[PDB]
């Protein structure tokens, strides 16, 4: 299969520090970009940050720049990204999604469900 | 909720059964079992015959029962159908939408079938006209795009569609008899097994799904390959099929081991698969590439059997004979070319 | 949240169905496939080259 | 015989000859943002597709539509909508399939969002960064309207969009913004100035002359 | 064998270019595009040229005298003109089709077709035949001057030496009216790219000047000296050496194969080239 199980998350007061660790499953990781996915309470899904292959070519929503990074790990096949000064509007359930094709600078990847290559995600709360 | 978590949770581990099901039935390889088998070695194809008159891209096409005819989907709204031998047109067929991903031939040869991002398979009659070319009947209970469609026999029309679901078409009743549910992406490619009484489904999902005619559920579920599968062909024996992907592999699927028997990539080789289909004996898996080549590949040794080179755009469409005398490709230079 | 656990039931369903099914040893299935590949090669027309005179397209 | 056969391909060639008049002399448009509409503009055939009748997943299909002319996007310029924009056209641009296609660029909404930015109701520079060190540009036009702020905010999101087309696509990519919302039926004749564009700068390129 | 290798080379690479042009665009489909039918007409002219004229122009050089016949010389002339004409008019309706598909997308695109492409070169091509082939035979060509006279009646004498009438005329209609259309055809087109200078980015500009220049620079700098000179040759025929004027014709003879050097530069020529000049 093509797993991407997450994890981390939960509830943490604003201001703090969590981070999230997804891993993967089933397929080469240093063929695929890979970038994360929000949806908060309601709204529909939101497209985070994403990184490249290599991980040079990154980028991030900018309600979110300037406090949450990065990162990929590709010879344990997990991809990290850090909470830094969270704020209740940042409530959602995150996702680690893949870019569908390998070896391609172009992704279609946010949908409302029906995308395999996307994990079930983890819940984050921040409310104190 | 914690009800989604436990069904998840039980989901994990009827998961995990069926690894460690299939791996129990791993004892031996492929590699090993035909590796004492004498090598093909290269095998050289020309182009026989070049089919030019199409204006845009070709997208799919499907040989005909007798191993003569062949029908041409371009997305310039024509169904253009060819006779192989000596190079004419037998129809040409304007199709009311422009953009067609699918043709399929009638193994009666009476019928021919086209659909795209219309969401309709239109059905064209070729028989009962003083001679002329309408549309007999069209079929609109698709949600999505139309990707593939093949004949049962004469009445009976199974469609893959983008809306996540193959369906079964009468189309005498132009009803929609039985839906096949279960997938997770857009459904591209379906191969009817020979005799037709089951039929596989390769879908945006990384997954193919073998499904019954009858019974309308599938039975078992092939997720080996890392990206979506564009194509999908069954063995000739019946008992396996070989699965393309945008992975840049062709993975030969087993029916009765639920495994990937080999798989069939190359280090030099980024570009996905458009379309794949066996030889007469099965010897030989012809992969079409975005590597704008068709490249062919021994189907029990994973070797390089022969690179096809060809057309100056990328090639969609990969069809070989009944009787596998010669192999149609057709790419989107608006070309076919015949080999042999 | 219906729809989603209605879809994790229909999931949970079709993979124990799938969980309870007779597999052959992929030993065999090899030997099927070759034993056919092996018994049908003389009439497939594209591992040897085809006479000119029987090729229609020449 | 042979002959009927040949005289028939021969009649079926005769058609395919006006029909590959017809196919170069009409020019294919993709509608992108929010099923066809044929419009006659100084006596040219155009083919709007509008493929609104699909599911989100956009990937597979989109591989479809690679001979037409350009791809007008159309975008709101008031969830994060604008963004969800942004990485569709990125999408757009660095596709292999659709890497010689034009985009005419609409950037529809304007008088909504013009309405919007009168007061501190959803301040683009709390939701996108590297608002408050962008000004207006000096080679910009913006004509008597509302306040200046606007017409920063009307040139920040164009600029953004014309940083993803700038930075790729060579020779084969060429943006075409415009600012348009209000129907006033000349929105049509942008479209045949931005066309003639793309098949000139495309007619340049191929005889190795820009 | 000075002119046996320095004549012998021109030639050959005539034809060498020309005859692989044409069976490039016949042999693959994609080359068979609207615009290089004209180029066809192209490689077609230069070729009866370096099969034709050249090798017996060679022959006319070296051994210093016609040696074929009065008839041989005359149909040989015709030829040469036909050829010459054909080929300058041919690069005329390039220019003029660049210019059409540039300036005017959807009307090229809608108005000028296959039928209308073969209808095209056969006009030109009649016309350049009626302009070399009709006014030779019926011997407007002739001179009524002393030295004029000596040549038409000796059999060893094939030097083109004309009236100013015709070489005023056939010149003009030859070569000045075909230079000044395309000048302006590609003055236009070039105007119309740096217009296409519009490209918001805040030798791209000097593009256009290496296309558009190489085009006119291979025309004049090789046609125009041998026009010149048989334009000042009719008012006055001493200021003009005749050895000048043969050496000024194969600078005209050379365009046969700087043609397709220049027009068959597209990385469409080039994947056909490579994969025809490979010789398995
Ligand atoms: C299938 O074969 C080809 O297309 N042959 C090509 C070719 O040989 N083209 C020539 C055309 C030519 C050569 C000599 C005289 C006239 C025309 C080019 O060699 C011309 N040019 C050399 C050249 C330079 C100046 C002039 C010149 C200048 C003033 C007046 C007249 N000519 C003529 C040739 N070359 C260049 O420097 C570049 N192209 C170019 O100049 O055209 C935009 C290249 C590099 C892309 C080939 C290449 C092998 C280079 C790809
Ligand atoms: C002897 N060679 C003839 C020369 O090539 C030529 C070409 C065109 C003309 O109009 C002409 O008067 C002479």
């Amino acid at each position: 299969q093509v797993q991407l199980q997450e994890s981390g998350g939960g509830l943490v007061q604003p201001g703090g520090s969590l981070r999230l660790s997804c891993a993967a499953s089933g397929f080469t990781f240093s063929n695929y970009k890979m970038n994360w996915v929000r949806q908060a309470p309601g709204k529909g899904l939101e497209w985070v940050s994403d990184i490249s292959q290599s991980g040079a070519s990154i980028s991030y929503t900018g309600s979110v720049k300037g406090r949450f990074t990065i990162s990929r790990d590709n010879a344990k096949n997990t991809l990290y990204l850090q909470m830094n000064s969270l704020k209740p509007e940042d409530t959602a359930v995150y996702y680690c999604a893949r870019c569908p094709a390998p070896f391609t600078r172009d992704c279609f990847d946010v949908t409302s469900t029906t995308y395999a290559y996307r994990g079930q995600g983890t819940q984050v709360t921040v409310s104190s | 909720q914690s009800e989604l978590d436990q069904l998840r949770q039980e989901a994990e581990q009827l998961k995990n059964q069926i690894r460690d099901a299939r791996k129990a039935c791993a004892d031996a390889t492929l590699s090993q079992i035909t590796n004492n088998i004498d090598p093909v070695g290269r095998i050289q194809m020309r182009t026989r015959r070049t089919l030019r008159g199409h204006l845009a891209k070709i997208y799919a096409m499907h040989w005909g029962t007798d191993s003569r005819l062949l029908v041409s989907a371009s997305q310039d709204g024509k169904l253009i159908i060819w006779d192989s031998y000596t190079t004419n047109k037998v129809h040409a067929i304007p199709l009311r939408s422009s953009w067609v991903m699918t043709c399929a031939y009638a193994p009666s040869g009476n019928y021919v079938a086209c659909g795209g991002l219309d969401n309709i398979c239109s059905i064209y009659n070729l028989k009962t006209r003083e001679g002329n070319v309408r549309v007999s009947r069209e079929l609109a209970g698709h949600t999505g795009y139309l990707s593939c469609c093949r004949f049962l026999d004469d009445n009976q029309i199974v469609t893959s569609s983008g809306d996540t679901t193959c369906a079964l078409w009468d189309i005498e009743t132009g009803q929609q008899t039985t839906t096949f549910t279960g997938h997770t992406g857009d459904v591209m490619s379906l191969s009817l097994a020979p005799d037709t009484r089951l039929f596989v489904s390769g879908a945006c999902d990384a997954s193919a799904k073998l499904w019954d005619v009858r019974e309308g559920m599938c039975r078992q579920t092939f997720t080996g390959h890392e990206s979506d599968i564009n194509a999908i062909c069954f063995f000739p024996n019946g008992n396996a099929f070989a699965t393309g992907s945008d992975d840049a592999t062709c993975r030969l699927f087993d029916l009765r081991a639920d495994q990937e028997l080999m798989t069939y990539s190359h280090d030099n080789i980024i570009c996905g698969i458009t379309s794949v289909s066996f030889s007469k004996s099965g010897r030989l898996l012809l992969a079409g590439y975005d590597d704008f080549n068709c490249n062919v590949w021994d189907a029990l040794k994973a070797d390089r059997a022969g690179v096809l080179a060809g057309h100056d755009n990328r090639v969609s469409c990969l069809g070989v004979t009944d009787d596998g005398m010669a192999v149609a490709t057709g790419s989107w230079d608006s070309f076919l070319k015949i080999w042999n | 949240n219906t729809a989603s656990i209605a879809q994790a039931r229909k999931l949970v369903e079709q993979l124990k169905m799938e969980a309870n099914i007779d597999r052959i040893k992929v030993s065999k299935a090899a030997a099927d496939l070759m034993a056919y590949c092996e018994a049908h090669a003389k009439e497939d027309p594209l591992l040897t080259p085809v006479p000119a005179s029987e090729n229609p397209f020449r | 015989e042979e002959k009927a056969q040949r005289e028939a391909n021969k009649k079926i060639e005769k058609q395919l000859q006006k029909d590959k008049q017809v196919y170069r002399a009409t020019h294919r448009l993709l509608l992108l943002g929010a099923f066809e509409t044929k419009f006659q503009v100084d006596k040219v055939n155009f083919h709007m597709f509008d493929v609104g009748g699909q599911r989100d997943e956009r990937r597979k299909w989109i591989q479809c539509f690679n001979d037409v002319t350009a791809i007008i996007f159309v975008v709101a310029s008031s969830t994060n909508r604008l963004q969800e924009a942004l990485n569709l056209f990125k999408s757009i641009w660095n596709n292999r399939w659709l890497r010689t296609i034009s985009v005419i660029l609409f950037l529809n909404k304007q008088d909504l969002l013009a309405e919007k930015v009168l007061a501190g109701k959803s301040k683009i520079e709390d939701y996108f960064p590297e608002f408050a060190r962008y000004t207006t540009p000096e080679d910009a036009t913006p004509e008597p309207g509302e306040d200046p702020r606007v017409t920063r905010a009307k040139y920040f999101i164009r600029d953004e969009f014309l940083r993803i087309s700038t930075a790729s696509g060579d020779g084969r990519h060429y943006c075409y913004p415009h600012f348009t919302c209000a129907v006033d039926t000349e929105n049509i004749r942008r479209v045949f100035n931005d066309c003639r564009d793309i098949i000139q700068r495309m007619h340049l390129r191929q005889y190795e002359l820009l | 064998a000075g002119m046996g290798l320095l004549m012998a080379l021109i030639v050959l690479l005539i034809v060498a270019g020309n005859v692989l042009v044409i069976v490039a665009i016949a042999k693959t489909p994609r080359l068979q595009t609207l615009t290089n039918l004209f180029i066809m007409s192209l490689a077609s002219a230069d070729l009866v040229m370096g099969l034709l004229v050249v090798p017996f122009g060679a022959t006319i050089v070296v051994w210093g005298r016609w040696e074929y016949g009065s008839f041989f010389c005359e149909l040989w002339t015709s030829v040469d003109v036909l050829c010459v004409t054909a080929s300058i008019e041919t690069l005329c309706v390039i220019a003029l089709d660049r210019y059409l598909a540039i300036t005017s997308p959807f009307r090229y695109q809608s108005l000028l077709t296959r039928a209308r492409a073969r209808g095209l070169v056969c006009t030109v091509w009649a016309i350049s035949a009626l302009v070399s082939f009709l006014p030779i035979l019926m011997h407007w060509w002739r001179a009524e001057s002393d030295e004029a006279r000596r040549c038409y009646n000796d059999p060893k004498c094939c030097d083109f030496v004309t009236n100013r009438a015709y070489a005023i005329a056939s010149s003009v209609v030859s070569f000045y009216v075909p230079l000044c259309i395309m000048a302006f055809v590609y003055l236009r087109v070039f105007r119309e790219a740096q217009k296409q200078v519009k490209k918001i980015d805040s030798l791209r500009e000097q593009k256009a000047l290496k296309t558009l220049g190489i085009i006119m620079g291979v025309f004049t700098l090789c046609w125009l000296p041998f026009f010149l000179a048989n334009v000042v040759k009719a008012f006055h025929r001493e200021l003009v050496p005749d050895r000048l004027f043969v050496f000024f014709n194969w600078l005209g003879y050379a365009n046969s194969a700087f043609n397709p050097i220049i027009y068959c530069r597209s990385p469409d020529f080039r994947k056909a080239f490579q994969g025809l000049l490979c010789c398995a």
